[PDB]
């Protein structure tokens, strides 16, 4: 899911109902974010859509966010104010589980949320056997066709580092291309079995 | 001015056969198995060194003291 | 598509009340308060009378068989 | 940490070894309690991340009290097997009794550790200094005494009781966790698994059912700091506007800078950076520590300064490669300036806030800016990149003999001892051979208790 | 107890200590036996403890320490800013940083971007700032050109017009005529015409109209009172010793500059410090330019990888790169050398010369699928057959 | 210039013709080819904009049109030639004696999909930037003939809503017919860790 | 609009922000990988 | 034995869960249900270890 | 010549890395109820992945009850 | 079809290809550039004729010499050669011009 001021992420938990929190005047939170993603993001557009969208919500008009003509935040702030929120947004929960309320007033408001294409559903591959190709009879490469991940140059520097021979010799030869060749012992040729 | 003086420049010293042997058969090596210092070298021509001694280093260590290094003197 | 049957986040039944808003809205009354005497009064309930769009009509026209 | 991985759209990849020895060169070489301590630096790598620290601080700040249900669940959410509650610390009105947090941390800690040390939160250096002398003049002072001059800024624990201090990056993080860091290296790698498997719960617990939120409202600064910035920034920009007219008429003396421009562009550089910072100086003044935004980025656990300096007072001067804005049309950047207009506001400077808005001609401005990061970064993957490879292609096969030795394939001799020392990096104490003042303090404080 | 006892019992237990060891836990035992009073079995388990410490400290034998200091390097290098400040400032001259500066160090580049080098004065002239723009208009060079305010190339009349401002001659405290007997030494059959603040140059080549103002720039450009190569000079007190700093770099001929501290002179230019110095000296130049940069960027790494890639880069005497000319270059197997770049060429010199590769390497043994030499690769193992379940 | 100027605004030559004049190299260029890029903007002429009060009255009722108000001498087509000789002015009430132009609409300037982020001007660039490339990839009501077309792969939301807080664009380039999220209720708090 | 030029080299005064581009194109939106800077698109108030 | 390095270590309980695997019998008693490779660990750490190892 | 060099060429690319068996790839959420040193696996996964063991006397009983359970059931 | 579709693409074998612009430097043009490696200042124009594109440049190097760079002309030809090639031999038009 993402946001259109740049706040992107995936689904964490799924939470039952009545384990979620609860505003004193009766909102239940439809969608939870960490407080710990709007300082070094940079974003304070949010936070003005969040008010903007519940005093739109409670006035029954749409509000005008236009890049510069826009209506100003002090004027949303006092519109809150007037409808009987507090002016900072904040709003006073009871906790889900104990049942008591948190000793801090929370933020909360409304705002656009965007589903994205990038779904799971379409990401998870797994590959036991698989078909190979042809040349050099390795998994093939595509989801489509059940290949295999890459397991490129990095992650053999990777295995060395961490000095584990055998674990390589297992990625890299064992499970893909074994051959046997018989060779003559003093020329190197390789010998032509009949 | 000699180029020992300098704090970048670690001491510089030839060892004489004797050592030269007990060193080459402590590690279990040769003598193309040491690192190579060339001939026109400045600490090599201070030292007045020859191809085919070993010089030894001591070295100024951040993390140890004292540490020895050796080369052998190529041209 | 069409109007949701219960608002997304508290279940209250507005499915039958979209069209008594909008055509109140039309003509010419304050929405705060017909969205009032809707009975509609915590926020998450009127969000989604006030920012749905009907879609439904103009996807009809293409038809499949 | 270790991944460098945020849970944003990341994909991983999972090999399943098949063979019984890799299975065992998983199991033993590669697991993850065995990689705490980083090989780059010697410290710790897996350690606690935002809500960790920041809980850890809500938790153990002063004035912090639970009550017996509260202790009772977060011990067992943990995964303490404890049995029986300590002694109540303090008694509240209609006679309930009350734990500190400082009880409830060292209930998670070993039975005999003693460190003390100073962590960021450190703002009165004259406390720390008594408490130094308190603890030096006997290196066993008497509980009561500490906890009469505790103070959130001197982390201080006595055989398992933390005494006075406040959780912080310090304590458990990922870059300068100095206890996990201690527990991993005297105790062993399980004990330090336990441990933070038991923090991190029981700080979670903590921020979860304590409340913690950032808001509009935590930038709102009061009307004398906006009158202070305003001020500054009016400042600012009349000094700029009289060294431009010392330059017009002449009377500019050249700097060692070779070009009077040059030197003319460095000067309202130096100007407007001092601005910048003596604003940010008094928008961090004017907001104090009950504020949740200043907790996060005091903490470490998110954000700097820096941040609530632009979101709050100004964001300051734009620049690309060191230099203002210059490009554009002939002697102006945008087509709404006079040309040959040199001033601050003129050339990229923007003396407005993230909460304020932003004119367009700003908003272009940070444009230019921003964009000059984003393709920085992109340029410098690749570069970086290209230079692992040849560095790995260079050095890939050395490694350290029976005898000590690190040799070439060949057998050329390249060290005759690794590291000129022989210490492992990994196991090295931050870069140091030994820990001598550590092991002292610890064996003197162990024979003598 | 004594100190001379500490000492004893330090060398009769600590034997293997290093000597930094042994130094420090003298000067710590010292200081907590002053301040506490310690007794004869506290220092024994002291010691003891500081013995078990060391030994588990010991490295692993068989450990790929290469790769780990490689990808030590590599790892941090994704965080450095290539574009630095491009901002000298006030007392500072602009030198490359971050990625640039570490990737020219490792290509050992034959002359950097920036050089720079650095003067620390000898014991006089060191606390005389007088004394300090002494040696630096020793050091510090300056064109014809530089020296004036403003030009004219003159060839309505094919003669030199010129005004020369006081203020380099304050500076550099050289004089009119001093710039006049030094263009008449170096150049002759021109008119140099002393003037106040004016110099005419009218060479016979010059009157024709072909030839005045090639000839004209050219002497011009020449630079007097200057050390070759060497630009602007700042001066600046670090501590409470003055220090110099200097644009482009001759380090051969700075040392014999009279009022030049020789023992700290130190340049940013490796092969310069390797061709007067050594290449032992040449190492720890390189150790120090590398940790440099990577302390003032921020990023911590352990000083034991930058050891190990200097000392690889010097194994031969001669300051060579870790490129495809260098270091990988000098690789006797085919094959690991194929594998990095270049592989056509290669195999075909290869062929030529009939080469053999002995397959002591990581990445031939990971082609032919063989163990690799690192790691468990290098443990063997035997076993008594008659085994008793018990 | 003078002469070629009064010819264009008047109506006696084409408004694809841009001249500009440098001063210091005594040099006048002509530009009549293919492919420039240009934007409209206000004349302005002795501090007074040429655009009255009664010419909106009139855009309004559908009297006047864009292409009567270019063939007017009211606005005109300025290339990035024209405007080296220009001296915009940004907002209405800041003109001026020696400003020869004014800004239409200053939040114009942005793209299509940038233009969908409400207060744009309180986000840090790459913020903007992050959800400009990400408004193109969310889910929604893209096209009525989904039902009907034969394409690749697609997406359908089943309850597209209208954004609370929406810049006045898109209603205008018609976004707002074809929403594509949803409006939610957001909480900021730190739960459980998930 | 796109740009004819090799993204694998840098491009540094390529992928910069012109001042030119004023209502001719959009400062924001712009791919984030190598084509940051090369790919742009019309600003809303442009007439080629 | 005197010092088992990390690499000695995983080589010997490789060698000795593969031997395990293969059909030699455990000189341990363990419980039932467990992989080969942990009633190698389990064998390991009980200090029973029949594979020693060559050092130069 | 050009099969040989190259980043998709012989000597790098396809000998030095190669595409594996035995490997699944994922997005990833977060989960702190578990030990820092395990990972959450989706079943289906476990399902398609599989380790070869070898029959012996402390494991006949659970690899005989495994096999009784098919491959349908989870732990088969 | 939807009549909100704004057109402006092609249909090929069925699939909907759209034509990007692309961002050329301005035709018959003169464009002033430095070359400080080899210290010449170079002029480039782009010029176009029924497709055709044609880089001719002049060039003054550290000589003071102008040449002239045509295509399919291996080197650079002095400038005043080549314009007395297009007639105007005498040295006062080259002068003058
Ligand atoms: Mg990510
Ligand atoms: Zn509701």
């Amino acid at each position: 899911f993402a946001s259109r001021h740049g706040q992107k992420g995936v689904i964490g938990l799924i939470v039952p109902q009545e384990d979620m929190p609860w505003t004193e005047s009766g909102i239940v939170p439809d969608l939870i974010v960490n407080p710990h993603g709007i300082p070094s993001r940079m974003t304070v557009g949010q936070l003005i859509e969040a008010i903007g969208g519940k005093v739109a919500s409670l006035k029954g008009r749409r509000v005008d966010g236009t890049a510069f003509i826009g209506e100003p935040e002090e004027k949303l702030r006092k519109e809150l104010e007037e409808l009987g929120f507090k002016h900072t947004g904040r709003e006073i929960m009871y906790d889900g589980i104990t049942g008591k309320r948190l000793e801090a007033d929370i933020f909360i408001g409304v705002i656009y949320y965007q589903r994205l294409h990038h779904m799971v559903a379409d990401k998870i591959h797994a590959r036991s056997r698989g078909p190979v190709q042809v040349l050099t009879k390795q998994p093939t490469e595509g989801r489509a066709r059940e290949g295999g991940l890459r397991f490129g140059e990095m992650e053999r520097d990777v295995l060395v580092g961490h000095g584990a021979a055998m674990l390589l010799i297992e990625r890299l030869l064992e499970e893909s291309d074994k051959t046997e060749v018989w060779v003559c012992e003093n020329c190197g040729h390789i010998a032509l079995e009949d | 001015f000699s180029i020992f003086d300098h704090v970048l420049v670690p001491e510089h010293r030839v060892l004489s056969e004797e050592e030269k042997k007990a060193l080459l058969e402590k590690y279990k090596i040769t003598l193309a198995q040491l690192p190579q210092i060339k001939a026109s070298d400045p600490a090599v021509k201070a030292l007045g060194a020859k191809p085919g001694d070993v010089i030894e280093i001591k070295r100024k260590s951040p993390t140890a003291g004292v540490y020895y290094y050796y080369r052998v003197v190529v041209e | 598509m069409i109007v949701p049957v219960r608002c997304f986040t508290c279940g209250k039944v507005i499915g039958d009340k979209y069209y008594e808003f909008k055509r109140r809205v039309e003509a010419g009354e304050d929405p705060e308060k017909v969205l009032d005497d809707l009975g509609l009064e915590r926020y998450c309930c009127r969000r989604m009378l006030l920012s749905h769009v009907e879609l439904i009509d103009d996807i009809m026209h293409y038809r499949v068989y | 940490p270790p991944y460098n991985a945020d849970f944003d759209g990341d994909e991983m990849n999972l090999h399943v070894p098949q063979t019984e020895e890799a299975q065992a060169e998983a199991r033993i070489l590669m697991e993850v309690q065995n990689h705490i301590i980083s090989p780059r630096y010697g410290g710790p790598i897996i350690g606690g991340i935002q809500d960790h620290i920041s809980g850890g601080y809500l938790l153990t700040r002063e004035g912090a009290y639970f009550t017996r249900d509260e202790v009772e669940q977060m011990l067992m959410f943990a995964g303490v097997d404890i049995t029986e509650l300590p002694e109540p610390d303090k008694y509240d009105e209609n006679g309930n009794p009350l734990w500190s947090g400082k009880t409830i941390f060292s209930l998670l800690l070993p039975e005999d550790l003693t460190v003390w040390y100073r962590n960021k939160l450190c703002d009165e250096p004259e406390r720390c200094e008594a408490l130094e002398k308190l603890i030096e003049e006997k290196l066993m002072p008497d509980p009561e005494e500490v906890r009469k001059l505790a103070y959130d800024g001197f982390v201080y624990i006595q055989n398992g009781k933390l005494l006075s201090g406040a959780i912080d990056k310090k304590a458990y993080g990922r870059e300068d966790g100095i206890i996990l860091d201690l527990i991993v290296r005297e105790y062993g790698v399980e004990r330090a698994r336990q441990f933070l498997d038991q923090v991190t719960k029981l700080t979670i617990w903590v921020i979860t059912h304590k409340g913690f939120t950032t808001g509009i409202d935590d930038e709102d600064l009061p009307e004398e700091a906006r009158d202070r910035i305003r001020e500054i920034i009016r400042e600012a920009e009349e000094r700029v506007n009289k060294l431009i007219e010392a330059y017009k008429r002449g009377e500019l003396e050249p700097l060692p800078g070779k070009s009077l421009e040059d030197t003319l562009e460095s000067l309202i550089m130096a100007v407007l950076a001092e601005a910048r910072d003596n604003a940010g100086a008094v928008a961090e003044k004017y907001l104090g520590m009950d504020n949740h935004t200043v907790i996060m980025a005091k903490t470490g656990a998110r954000g700097k300064i820096l941040n609530i300096t632009q979101m709050a007072a100004l964001l300051g001067q734009q620049s690309i490669r060191g230099k203002r804005l210059y490009r554009g049309f002939r002697g102006r950047v945008l087509s709404h300036f006079k040309p040959g207009d040199l001033g601050a506001r003129a050339k990229g400077f923007v003396v407005n806030s993230y909460k304020s808005g932003l004119t367009p001609q700003e908003y272009f401005f940070h444009a230019m800016g921003g964009r000059e990061g984003l393709v920085d970064t992109a340029v410098r993957t690749a570069q970086s990149g290209y230079m692992q490879r040849r560095l790995i292609n260079a050095l890939q096969d050395l490694k350290v003999e029976y005898d000590g030795t690190v040799r070439s394939p060949e057998g050329i001799i390249v060290q005759f001892k690794y590291g000129e020392d022989g210490v492992d990096p990994m196991k090295s104490w931050r870069g140091k051979t030994v820990d001598v003042d550590r092991i002292i303090v610890r064996t003197l404080l162990k024979m003598r208790g | 107890v004594s100190l001379s006892t500490i000492k004893s019992l330090i060398e009769k237990k600590g034997a293997n200590l290093p000597e930094n060891v042994k130094s420090e836990l003298y000067e710590k035992l010292k200081k907590y036996n002053e301040k506490y009073k310690l007794t004869k079995a506290e220092i024994e388990a002291i010691i003891d403890d500081v013995v078990k410490e060391y030994e588990r400290a010991l490295v692993e034998p068989g450990e790929p320490v290469g790769t780990v200091a490689a990808q030590s390097i590599g790892e941090p290098s994704t965080q450095m800013t290539l574009n630095t400040f491009h901002y000298a400032g006030v007392a500072e001259i602009n030198v490359t940083l971050g990625l640039p500066r570490i990737i020219e160090i490792v290509d050992a580049r034959k002359n950097p971007s920036t050089p720079m080098m650095t003067v620390y004065l000898d014991e006089e002239h060191r606390y005389d700032r007088a004394k300090a723009e002494e040696v630096a208009r020793r050091i510090e060079g300056t064109t014809l050109e530089n020296l004036a305010r403003s030009t004219t190339l003159d060839l309505i009349n094919f003669e030199f017009i010129v005004e020369i401002d006081p203020e380099r001659l304050e500076r550099s405290g050289l004089t009119m005529e001093k710039v006049v007997k030094k263009l008449e030494s170096s150049f002759k059959s021109a008119e140099f015409e002393v003037d106040g603040y004016t110099l005419i140059v009218r060479p016979k080549k010059a009157d024709k109209i072909s030839d005045l103002r090639r000839f004209a720039e050219k002497i011009k450009k020449h630079r007097l009172k200057g050390l070759s190569g060497v630009g602007k000079t700042i001066v600046r007190k670090e501590g409470d010793e003055y220090v110099i700093y200097t644009e482009g770099s001759n380090f051969k001929q700075v040392l014999k500059v009279p009022g030049v501290d020789p023992t700290r002179t130190r340049t940013n230019n490796i092969h310069e410090i390797a061709e007067v110095l050594g290449i032992e000296a040449a190492r720890n130049a390189i150790i120090d330019e590398i940790v440099s940069t990577m302390q003032e960027q921020g990023l911590e790494v352990d000083i034991r990888h930058i050891m190990l890639v200097a000392d690889m880069m010097t194994l031969d005497g001669i300051v060579r790169p870790i490129g495809r000319h260098g270091v990988v270059g000098e690789k006797s197997s085919v094959l690991a050398r194929a594998a990095f770049e270049i592989t056509v060429q290669h195999l075909f010199e290869a062929a030529e010369k009939g080469e053999v590769d002995n397959l002591n390497g990581v990445i031939e043994n990971v082609l032919i699928g063989q163990p690799v030499p690192v790691g468990t690769g290098m443990v063997k193992l035997t076993m008594k057959l008659p085994l008793r379940p018990q | 210039v003078q002469r070629i100027r009064q010819d264009r605004r008047s109506g006696k030559i084409s408004d694809v013709i841009n001249v500009a004049y440098y001063e210091d190299v005594k040099e006048v260029y002509v530009n009549s080819d293919d492919g420039r890029v240009r934007r409209p903007l206000i004349i302005v002429e002795n501090g007074v904009p040429k655009l009255t009060k009664e010419h909106v009255q009139a855009v309004k009722e559908g009297r006047l049109k864009w292409s009567d108000l270019i063939k007017m001498g009211i606005i005109e087509y300025l290339d990035a030639e024209e405007e080296e000789n220009a001296y915009v002015a940004m907002w209405p009430w800041e003109v001026t004696e020696e400003h020869t132009h004014l800004e239409l609409m200053p939040a114009a300037i942005l793209g299509l999909p940038a233009s969908l982020v409400p207060y744009p001007e309180h986000n840090a660039a790459p913020r903007n930037t992050y959800g400009a490339g990400m408004a193109k990839q969310s889910l929604g009501l893209g096209w009525a003939n989904f039902r009907i077309r034969v394409d690749t792969r697609g997406h359908l939301l089943h309850y597209p809503q209208i954004p609370l807080v929406n810049s006045r664009i898109m209603k205008a380039v018609g976004y707002e017919d074809r929403p594509a999220g949803q409006n939610f209720v957001v909480a900021v708090l730190a739960y459980q860790g998930y | 609009v796109t740009s004819p030029l090799d993204r694998e080299q840098p491009h540094f005064e390529a992928r910069d922000l012109h001042g030119t581009h004023w209502g001719r194109i959009c400062p924001t939106e712009t791919p984030e990988g190598p084509n940051c800077g090369l790919v742009k698109n019309l600003a809303l108030m442009a007439q080629i | 034995m005197f010092k088992y390095t990390r690499f000695e270590k995983a080589r010997i309980i490789g060698a000795r869960a593969l031997q395990i695997s293969m059909g030699a019998p455990v000189l341990i008693d363990v419980p039932p249900g467990i992989t080969p490779l942990e009633a190698a660990i389990l064998e390991f750490e009980k200090g029973v270890i029949p594979i020693t190892v060559i050092r130069p | 010549a050009q099969r040989l060099k190259g980043k998709e060429g012989r000597f790098r690319g396809n000998l030095s890395g190669k595409r594996v068996n035995f490997s699944a790839r994922t997005v990833i959420s977060p989960d702190p109820m578990i030990s820092i040193n395990e990972v959450g696996v989706p079943v289906e996964v476990a399902m398609e992945l599989t380790v070869p063991e070898k029959v012996t006397e402390f494991n006949i009983e659970r690899l005989r009850k495994m096999v009784l359970n098919g491959p349908d059931k989870y732990p088969g | 079809e939807d009549p909100k579709d704004p057109g402006g693409y092609f249909i090929i074998n069925g699939s909907e290809r759209v034509i990007v612009s692309i961002e050329d430097i301005a035709p018959n043009r003169t464009l002033v550039e430095k070359d400080e490696r080899q210290e010449k200042y170079i002029a480039k124009v782009f010029s176009y004729r029924h497709g055709y594109r044609a880089l001719v440049a002049v060039e003054r190097r550290k000589d003071g010499i102008l040449y002239v760079d045509i295509p399919n002309v291996p080197k650079p030809v002095k400038f005043v050669y080549v314009m007395r090639a297009l007639g105007l031999e005498r040295d006062k038009d080259i002068v003058e011009a």
